[PDB]
RNA sequence: UAUUGGAUAGGAACAGCUGUACUGGGCAGUUACAGCAGUCGUAUGGUAACACAUGCGGCGUUCCGAAAUACCAUGCCUUGAUA
RNA sequence: CCCAUGAACGAGGAAUUCCCAGUAAGUGCGGGUCAUAAGCUUGCGUUGAUUAAGUCCCUGCCCUUUGUACACACCGCCCGU
RNA sequence: CGCAAGACGGACCAGAGCGAAAGCAUUUGCCAAGAAUGUUUUCAUUAAUCAAGAACGAAAGUCGGAGGUUCGAAGACGAUCAGAUACCGUCGUAGUUCCGACCAUAAACGAUGCCGACCGGCGAUGCGGCGGCGUUAUUCCCAUGACCCGCCGGGCAGCUUCCGGGAAACCAAAGUCUUUGGGUUCCGGGGGGAGUAUGGUUGCAAAGCUGAAACUUAAAGGAAUUGACGGAAGGGCACCACC
């Protein structure tokens, strides 16, 4: 008989100043009645978002996971959590007389946000290529996922968390490794297709509003 | 009769004659 | 809730169980631009107006 | 029911967990976040025929009632995540996936980006039905 | 007699190969046997696809496609009217309709 | 300005067998009907008890609210009677 | 031919037949049968519709592939207690 | 949103690869092996096929320990049905998973023994080697990686021929066969009774290997043809069919 959607505070979830887009739209918690409360409530949700809602005119085949770590006052301020490619992409770049070559790594940055990148990469067909079948061999295949390793592990080793999204925003590891490939076997579509943050440190609000500031 | 379950009748008549001549022993 | 019009603009054949459902391409006259294929019992010439009680559902085509 | 937004420049958005099955039809819609949700209308709720739970008829008055109280709280935008049944069962969206959204847009709705979220599994447990499966 | 040359599969110098499920019935078959489909679907085919691309919010959106791998069994390919029964010197054409 | 509200109106699944109609024919179910098995009341015979006989009649059943029901399979068998 | 007698039957269960234009259906009249003679059959006109211009769903028919242990050819052949 | 445990290795995945066969697919490392190739290396007949004998041998099943989520013999119920101890559905025990022993069979199939010789084309494919316009990356050119055009060897296969054979179906082998002989192992003798009985042997068991006879019977059978038939497909048709 009672009413549940009078007892619904909306807040505007905000997503980390290293974008373009801040605002990423309204979430509801109920009103911080008796033991349970509003800011302990919807502190611990994920926001699967676009890069079209959150860079000026991008692609829309990549997805940022962001988990909200703090609530202002009607304001939450949204920090990098993992990045996942869309299924239409991924499913699309999987086609017949072509290999697959997958890559994972178990790396931290400067501060301790440790990380789990996924590379994917695909034999290319030569723009004067007869033969169809186009595939690689072993040795091809394990030199290719061995520099897939090298340079992820070295390009989020160097520097800290905005410094490795910043190189996810624009894909600057996949063309490193599309470029660095070329002389085993010239790679077509490679991507660093999921990002998956395993363990992450101690949490201070001064340095997520470096991220919100 | 589908000659497995013609084997699986033999099978079991052998089974009944191992037994009933284990009696005399 | 409305009850709307809709033109027959070309007719697709005959469909049912005994041949009884002829299968029709119909234009609405709220948008001239807005097409729906229609089952439709009775005998149907092209270009006269049927009656819609529901405009949502769209039939199983061939 | 109460929104502070403006009808200027804004469109609030939900997002619309459709899960068409070949038996049923989920019109579930939540928040961005997906934990807090707004309604659910099921085919079930519609016909009093556990045959046309599955009916795409079922399906579009799901939606119907979805976009009525989606309208009410003030969400006026929706992202779209379609379902099939997943797992080592079947991938296709069943026969009411096409009903409850073309009966969203049509009902008042703003579409977003969709995607097809049907829990894919790479590599399964052994399937229901035997090694010689399901003899009609 | 011997119907097909190849045993109506694609196993030539293996002896053994991985068996997977039907779709419809969950009939364990050979994966090389199986009537095997790879169909690109579009979400919303060409009915509702004016009425979803006129009520979205974005600028000239092309709507997502729907990529799913279909295994069928030879006893539920024929009833499902994938294959059919073909003449015995149409069975040797190996190219597929367009 | 009609929500309601009993009741009779009125629909339903439930069977004790032959017969006809479903079939080229047979056994099954299935339907509609009539006769009589059962059945209730009745006059007599009989008895301390009394449970049956006789001959004469009456005889569905439970549901209590609507009913627009997909009603699939509409099952299997086929002279020794002459090549 | 006359007068008297004034029975069931309130639109017919399961099932089922014929039919698409001067057609169905109604109402008469001829011919054959015929010493006597039309609830029949075969012809003719008269009044004159409803619904359909379709499909293979039932029942069956004709082609082409296909399968078969059937050839007195599915009303076939054949298994076991 | 997490968390937990146990199975599985999607799409890429092919008439592709490897292995004696059974079989084998997530990354990285370690271990020992093998084919083909290349070779103006080495020994110099050391070889081929093989009763007895030996190693490996899917699945199911048996024994002892750990594990159990999915699926699921037996079992329980709900449907269907003339009955349905079946098909359909909801649950489920052994099993399905790992370790250490067992058993030794499958339509274990290419229903096709192995080694060697000869006898038509054609385009591909995998691995190694060789040669040759050019394109492309390493830019800082060569050798190399990725393509392109041929060659040789070994390999899984295709298409195609009146080679020739075959009862045909079909087969570059199932050919080189009354113009019958390269070497060699296994093995068949009309259909049943019968892989049965009985002996022997193997196994914890289940069962395996070797294995008759009395008696019964004029056919059982292989391939192709035509017709009929179908609860087979495609295309038509009929108010003695339907709407």
């Amino acid at each position: 008989v009672v009413d549940p959607f009078s007892k619904k505070d909306w807040y505007d979830v905000k997503a980390p100043a290293m974008f373009n887009i801040r605002n990423i739209g309204k979430t509801l918690v109920t009103r911080t009645q008796g033991t349970k409360i509003a800011s302990d409530g919807l502190k611990g949700r994920v926001f699967e978002v676009s890069l079209a809602d959150l860079q000026n005119d991008e692609v829309a085949f990549r997805k940022f996971k962001l988990i909200t770590e703090d609530v202002q006052g009607k304001n939450c301020l949204t920090n990098f959590h993992g990045m996942d490619l869309t299924r239409d992409k991924m499913c699309s770049m999987v086609k017949k007389w072509q290999t697959m070559i997958e890559a994972h790594v178990d790396v931290k940055t400067t501060d301790g946000y440790l990380l789990r990148l996924f590379c994917v990469g695909f034999t290319k067909k030569r723009n004067n290529q007869i033969r169809k079948t186009s595939y690689a061999q072993h040795q091809q295949v394990r030199q290719i996922r061995k520099k897939m390793m090298e340079i992820m592990t070295r390009e989020v080793q160097t520097n800290d968390l905005k410094e490795v999204v910043n190189k996810l925003i624009p894909d600057s590891i996949g063309k490193d490794i599309e470029k660095a490939c070329q002389s085993i076997y010239p790679l077509h579509d490679v991507f660093v297709r999921k990002v998956k943050m395993l363990k992450k440190p101690k949490f201070e609000l001064g340095k997520l509003m470096e991220l919100h500031g | 009769m589908r000659a497995k379950w013609r084997k699986k009748r033999m099978r079991r008549l052998k089974r009944k004659r191992r037994k009933m001549r284990q009696r005399s022993k | 809730q409305p009850i709307k019009l809709a033109r027959v603009t070309k007719v697709l054949g005959r469909t049912g169980s005994q041949g009884q459902c002829t299968q029709v391409r119909v234009e609405f006259m709220d948008d001239t631009s807005r097409s729906i294929i229609r089952n439709v019992k009775g005998p149907v010439r092209e270009g006269d107006v049927l009656t819609l009680l529901e405009s949502e559902r769209e039939a199983r085509r061939l | 029911s109460l929104g502070p937004q403006v009808a200027e420049g804004e469109n609030v958005f939900g997002v619309c967990h459709i899960f068409a099955s070949f038996n049923d039809t989920f019109v579930h819609v939540t928040d961005l976040s997906g934990k807090e949700t707004i309604c659910r209308v099921t085919g079930g709720m519609k016909v009093k025929a556990d045959r046309d739970e599955s009916s795409p008829y079922a399906a579009m008055l799901a939606a119907q009632d979805v976009a009525q109280r989606c309208k009410e709280l003030g969400i006026t935008a929706l992202h779209i995540k379609l379902r099939a049944t997943g797992g080592n069962r079947t991938k296709t969206p069943g026969p009411g996936a096409q009903s409850a959204l073309r009966a969203l847009a049509r009902s008042g709705m703003k579409i977003g980006r969709i995607e097809d979220v049907t829990p894919i599994p790479s590599d399964s447990t052994r399937r229901k039905g035997g090694r010689r499966g399901r003899r009609l | 007699t011997k119907k097909r040359r190849n045993n109506g599969r694609a196993k030539k110098g293996r002896g053994h190969v991985q068996p997977i499920r039907c779709t419809n019935c969950a009939c364990c078959v050979p994966k090389d046997k199986a009537i095997k489909k790879f169909v690109i679907r579009n979400i919303v085919e060409a009915a509702a696809v004016r009425d979803i691309s006129e009520v979205s919010v974005f600028d000239a959106y092309v709507l997502p496609k729907l990529y799913v791998k279909l295994h069928y069994c030879v006893s539920c390919a024929i009833h499902s009217k994938v294959v059919r029964n073909r003449s015995r010197e149409a069975r040797k054409d190996r190219t597929p309709p367009p």
